[PDB]
């Protein structure tokens, strides 16, 4: 029930259907670890898109704004996004290569540890920047 | 090229006569790790003090087809004479001329192969001929079949001598002519079944696809490795797209010998839409030298999955083969998963090289214990390949020592 | 037990292990010991996987390597301090070290180079600095061995603005660019300034029983698949031949005779038991930070002001390379990450008579992938859904990052004094520095920034971020300096101790000039050089 609801929450907020059962399934568990009523901001932030009809995300952050709401959605989307909730240096790692801020570009720069086709793959002219490649 | 040439080339006398890259060529010194210990390659360049200069043609045709020095004494099985004892005479005098004339004589002894009793003497090497049935007419055409698949044959049996090793030996250590083909171990690495099988063998592979695998030792679903990179890299690559032709016709035709427990091919496995937990790797940071990282996932992911992607899919442009429908991966046997982990792949094909790096215990980019080769690759077939082999600590431990002793090994102790 | 051999070496880096393998290969026993632990190269990959986000933005070097209590390295994200570093430029020796069976080459951008000619002689070229007590000539054969064994490939058929000429072309040819790095070579060529190559210990092709490089653009600070060079294949090949390893072995004290030879050292393991090693010939070579700082902590009744220390030059004649970093956004997109971290780098002034006056430079272009810079940015921005991502896109396409490095001449009062405040859990004295970049810097830096400038303003970059001090670039040199005269040096051309006969000091510290490009190559032609001294004198 509340991972089927973080799910659908991300997907509405990510904005991309394909998110990862188990890098969602951590960042729940470690969302209610460091805040302990982290299912009730999520349930109001569902209700609040289910009342207003929000297609998507952009509309939900350009309304809400200064709702005690926000920053939560953020931190959502910042974890998505980079992999990681806390700003230090000892943080969790949740997702690499597979965090939604390097999929922009996975068809041009290589993410890094990872390698990208063949030993020469460079030698190609990359991709157009107006395209978005996937996801 | 002269027809000598080609001959030399196609029976892959170049692999084993010339000591690795270095050591010139056909000057012998190539240690051949046999069941009983090492047998070196004599010299075969044309020094009349060193080499075989001296040898007449007589003389020579014996060594190669009978197995019988100039001396008298009888070579060692690790030539292949079984193989070539149906040889052509015509055959035989152009390689006799190619080796007098086309190839330079060197003058430096090759080391001298020293067997524990009771095979430190060549002479009961007779009744070993006699019990192996090796003796046999020269090739001729059969007229049943076209030329093509004549050819295909004498390529396959006399020249390449694939049976050499894609078939299995006896108690004796003679081929076992029942299991024609049906795939043998060869020490560290074991040689596939390659007949006509849909699922043991060969035959669901396409014509294309075994031919561009013969040609160049890579394709979308197998790579060629251990003995087939040098297989390939010597010989193989070298001969006409005819003769390749020929031999894809010829295996096509090959009777099937299926194996215990086979249900689709070794190709056609498809891969597990798993892989490995990132959160869990974050308790094991400010922990080098992985020694708690016990989890198969995450040591592939560590330690493979740079190059083979996180799925086992490989690279788009198929330079890193996709472990998922990988022959190696999926055979049955684990012996040539664990061998590919142990020492690597290393084929250079058209002068242009790839290479696996190896993960053994003298590796140089990641040394590798038997627990943890073992679990890599126990996660590799569970997830990508066969999921019915299993890999313990113990098999990585065997591979390493040569694979299984034979039985005929334990009686020289 | 003595833990007696024929030749020990204090420190299993490039050096250490590539003195130990040629020493080993020529039939002597070597024991070779380290402060630091065994590393593996996947758990360090797995550890800089896991490294947060905002860690590989800011290029952290040190995280995955975790630092032992016992022999602590540097880590500048917390900034463990373990080095503490004062003086007017002390942000310019924040230098990166890590400790273990590999040294600090196991993070490092693999960028082999060959110094000029008349790096040997600047003082006797241009009258700064100092000259050193050997030619190139004499360093070339090193040179070449050195690139052979780690597989330094290049440009093999290019003509370029002095590069060391050569006797025998690089074992390999250079890869071919990425886009990030043709752009910039064409940029700076309408410029005025040449793109030349880097010459770098990577794999064009499998060399070595190691892979061609896939392009993971993660030199700095592991490539996973081993396509570069690290020290820890020199150590692996030396173990291999029977030189014996012995990591968490923090060497403390040395023992000297009447005749000031060494007679044997003593180190420590974890847990602060002392061991007493015995041999014929003593090797110090740990680094340009801790060769220096062994050397001062073991001063002995003999040697009260240190080993090797009567011209009170140990840890005197720091150098480095002062840079100075630049961010920003081109405006044509680079798509930087193509390749290595370090393909391409501007060598038109790498020499020149101007050095007289003002020190030369090696601006180059930092290929390193944008994607986590990109991302961590676009994030700060408080974007979402379609707009994030653009941002994203836009910014890993148009990220470019440049940094201009100098030269500094040996200035003898950027000491290594043992700090008298901060330890270790071995009760060991931190390492204390106090560089001073000076007024040769200072000028180099003042034409320098302008050509950051223009280059800059020739991409159309936006936001440029310039970094207002000096940064860094891990090439400690100096500290026992070299020369003829022993009291104005260290060691003599053979990288052996004038005080003692009997101790060579195989390390970058004996450099008696920076130069002007990365110097552990020049620092694996010395530690080759001393085993052929130390195998003519040992027979
Ligand atoms: C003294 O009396 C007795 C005899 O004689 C009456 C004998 O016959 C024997 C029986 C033993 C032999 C004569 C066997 C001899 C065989 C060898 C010494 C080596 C065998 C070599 C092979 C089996 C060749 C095939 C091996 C391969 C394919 C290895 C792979 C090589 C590459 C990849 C290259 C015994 C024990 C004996 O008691
Ligand atoms: C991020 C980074 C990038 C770099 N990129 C480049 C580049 O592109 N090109 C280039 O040429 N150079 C580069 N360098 C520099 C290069 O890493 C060093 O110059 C080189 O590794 C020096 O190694 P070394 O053997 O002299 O000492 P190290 O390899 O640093 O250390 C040797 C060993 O000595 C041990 N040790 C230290 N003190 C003691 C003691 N008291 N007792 C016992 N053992 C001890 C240490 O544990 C260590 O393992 C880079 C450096 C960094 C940090
Ligand atoms: C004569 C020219 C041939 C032909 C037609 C084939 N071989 Fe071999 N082979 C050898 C080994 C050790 C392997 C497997 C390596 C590993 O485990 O990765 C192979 C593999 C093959 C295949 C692929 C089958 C598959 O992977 O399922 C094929 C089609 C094949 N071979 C055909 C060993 C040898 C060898 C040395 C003992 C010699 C000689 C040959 N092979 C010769 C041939
Ligand atoms: C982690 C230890 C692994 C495992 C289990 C495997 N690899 Fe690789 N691999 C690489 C290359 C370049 C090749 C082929 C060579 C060529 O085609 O030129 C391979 C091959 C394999 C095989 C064999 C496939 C077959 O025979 O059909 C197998 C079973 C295999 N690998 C498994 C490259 C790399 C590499 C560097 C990029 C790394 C790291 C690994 N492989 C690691 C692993
Ligand atoms: C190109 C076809 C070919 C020719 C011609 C050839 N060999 Fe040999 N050859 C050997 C070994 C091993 C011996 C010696 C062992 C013995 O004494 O029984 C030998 C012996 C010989 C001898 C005997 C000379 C002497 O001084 O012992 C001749 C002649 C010879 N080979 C020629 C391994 C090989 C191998 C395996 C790599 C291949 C393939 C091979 N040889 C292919 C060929
Ligand atoms: S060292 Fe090599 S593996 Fe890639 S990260 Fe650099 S080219």
């Amino acid at each position: 029930d509340s991972i089927s609801d973080f799910m659908q929450l991300s997907a509405f907020a990510t904005g991309h259907k394909n998110l990862d059962l188990n890098i969602g399934s951590a960042l729940l568990l470690a969302f209610e670890a460091q805040k302990h009523d982290f299912s009730t901001q999520i349930k109001a932030l569902r209700e609040h898109i289910t009342k207003n009809n929000y297609q998507d995300v952009e509309a939900l952050d350009a309304a809400m704004k200064d709702d005690p709401l926000h920053p939560t959605l953020i931190q959502i989307i910042r974890a998505w996004y980079s992999g990681v909730i806390e700003d230090e240096t000892n943080a969790k790692v949740y997702a690499f290569e597979k965090a939604l801020m390097y999929q922009p570009s996975r068809d041009v720069v290589v993410i890094p540890t990872y390698a990208h086709n063949g030993p020469n793959y460079w030698v190609s002219e990359p991709a157009s920047v107006d395209v978005m490649p996937a996801f | 090229i002269s027809r000598g040439h080609y001959l030399a080339i196609a029976a892959d006398c170049a692999a084993c006569h010339t000591n690795g890259r270095d050591g010139q060529f056909l000057a012998g010194g190539y240690a051949i790790s046999s069941p009983m210990g090492n047998i070196y390659s004599t010299n075969i360049t044309p020094s009349k003090t060193h080499g075989i200069g001296n040898y007449t043609l007589e003389q020579f045709s014996k060594a190669l087809r009978h197995g019988i020095r100039a001396d008298g004494a009888q070579l060692y099985p690790a030539m292949p004479y079984d193989a070539y004892n149906r040889l052509t005479d015509e055959d035989v005098k152009s390689l006799y001329a190619y080796i007098m004339t086309e190839v330079k004589p060197v003058d430096a002894p090759s080391p001298k192969t020293q067997l524990p009793f009771p095979f430190s003497i060549r002479a009961s090497l007779g009744i070993w001929k006699i019990a192996a049935r090796i003796e046999g007419k020269p090739y001729v055409f059969d007229h049943t079949h076209n030329d093509d698949w004549n050819r295909g044959r004498y390529l396959v049996d006399e020249l390449a001598h694939c049976g050499e090793c894609h078939t299995p030996r006896n108690f004796l250590l003679a081929p076992n002519q029942s299991a024609y083909l049906a795939g043998a171990d060869i020490g560290s690495w074991r040689a596939p079944n390659i007949t006509n099988a849909p699922q043991s063998g060969i035959g669901s592979w396409s014509d294309q696809d075994l031919f561009q695998y013969l040609k160049t030792g890579k394709t979308a679903h197998a790579r060629a490795a251990g003995p087939m990179a040098e297989a390939i890299e010597h010989s193989l690559q070298y001969l006409p797209d005819a003769d390749i032709s020929a031999i894809v016709t010829y295996l096509r035709s090959v009777p099937a010998k299926a194996e215990s427990g086979q249900t689709v091919a070794n190709f056609e496995h498809a891969g597990r839409p798993s892989s490995y937990s990132v959160a869990n790797a974050n308790s094991r940071r400010s922990n080098s030298t992985l020694t708690k990282t016990t989890d198969g996932a995450a040591l592939y992911e560590a330690v493979c999955a740079s190059c083979h992607q996180s799925d086992g899919k490989g690279s788009k442009d198929g330079y890193y083969p996709s472990l998922v429908g990988n022959t190696t991966t999926g055979q049955l046997n684990p012996n040539d998963l664990i061998a590919s982990i142990l020492y690597g792949v290393d084929r250079t094909t058209d002068n242009h090289e790839i290479l696996m790096p190896a993960f053994g215990p003298d590796s140089l980019v990641q040394p590798l214990t038997d627990e943890q080769i073992a679990t890599i690759a126990d996660y590799v077939l569970s997830h990508f390949g066969n999921a019915q082999a299993t890999v313990s600590a113990d098999a990585v431990k065997q591979v390493r020592a040569g694979g299984k002793q034979v039985p005929l090994a334990k009686l020289a102790s | 037990e003595t833990l007696s051999a024929d030749v020990v070496i204090i420190g299993a880096g490039i050096c250490g292990s590539l003195l130990a393998h040629k020493l080993v290969r020529n039939g002597l026993s070597v024991l070779l010991l380290d402060a630091g632990p065994r590393r593996d190269r996947s758990q360090i990959v797995e550890n800089w996987r896991n490294m947060p986000p905002d860690n590989k933005s800011q290029y952290d070097y040190a995280t995955p390597y975790p630092s032992v209590p016992w022999a602590p390295h540097t880590n500048y994200f917390p900034d463990n301090n373990y080095l503490i570093v004062k003086g007017p430029d002390r942000t310019a020796y924040k230098q990166g070290i890590i400790k273990g069976v590999g040294g600090t080459t196991w993070h490092w951008a693999a960028s082999s180079w060959r110094y000029l000619p008349n790096d040997f002689k600047l003082h006797s070229t241009y009258g700064v600095g100092r000259d050193y007590a050997m030619s190139y000539d004499e360093l070339e054969p090193y040179y070449y061995e050195a690139e052979c064994e780690m597989g330094v490939m290049g440009p093999n058929g290019e003509e370029i603005t002095p590069s060391a000429p050569r006797q025998n072309p690089w074992p390999m040819t250079s890869m071919p660019y990425g886009y990030g790095d043709r752009t910039f070579t064409e940029i700076v060529s309408k410029l005025g300034f040449s793109n030349t190559p880097v010459p770098q210990a990577r794999n064009s092709r499998p060399y070595d029983g190691r892979p061609q490089c896939c392009g993971n653009n993660n030199c700095m600070p592991i490539c996973p698949i081993g396509a570069m060079y690290n020290g820890v294949y020199a150590a692996i090949k030396a173990e291999k031949l029977g030189a014996k390893i012995i990591p968490n072995a923090v060497v403390y004290a040395m023992e000297t005779d009447a005749k000031n030879r060494i007679t044997a050292i003593s180190f420590y393991d974890p847990d602060k038991q002392s061991h007493r090693v015995v041999a014929k010939t003593f090797v110090i070579a740990a680094n340009g930070i801790e060769t220096p700082k062994l050397l001062l902590l073991a001063a002995n009744d003999r040697n009260p002001h240190g080993i090797a220390n009567s011209s009170d030059l140990v840890g005197r004649n720091m150098m480095d390379h002062p840079g100075i970093g630049m961010s920003f956004q081109s405006a044509e997109p680079i798509w930087a990450g193509g390749g290595s971290v370090q393909m391409s780098s501007i060598t038109n002034f790498r020499d020149g008579d101007f050095r007289s006056e003002y020190a030369a430079t090696q601006i180059g272009y930092n290929n390193t992938a944008q994607n986590s810079r990109a991302g961590m940015k676009a994030l700060s921005m408080g974007l979402v859904g379609k707009k994030l991502d653009e941002e994203i896109r836009r910014r890993t396409a148009h990220g470019v990052d440049i940094y201009a490095n100098h030269e500094v001449l040996p200035d003898p009062n950027n000491r290594l004094v043992l700090s008298k405040d901060y330890k270790d859990a071995l009760g060991i004295p931190h390492p204390e520095v106090t560089y001073d970049v000076g007024e040769y810097v200072r000028k180099s830096a003042a034409i320098s920034r302008q050509r950051l400038m223009d280059i800059a303003k020739a991409m159309g970059g936006t936001e440029i971020e310039m970094t207002p001090y000096f940064t860094p670039n891990n090439a400690i040199t100096g500290g026992t300096i070299m020369g003829h005269d022993p009291r104005d040096s260290v060691v003599d051309k053979w990288l052996r101790t004038h005080d003692h006969s009997n101790l060579f000091l195989a390390t970058g510290a004996t450099m008696a000039a920076s130069g002007t490009v990365n110097s552990t190559l020049t620092m694996a032609a010395l530690s080759l050089r001393a085993a052929d001294a130390i195998l003519n004198d040992l027979k």
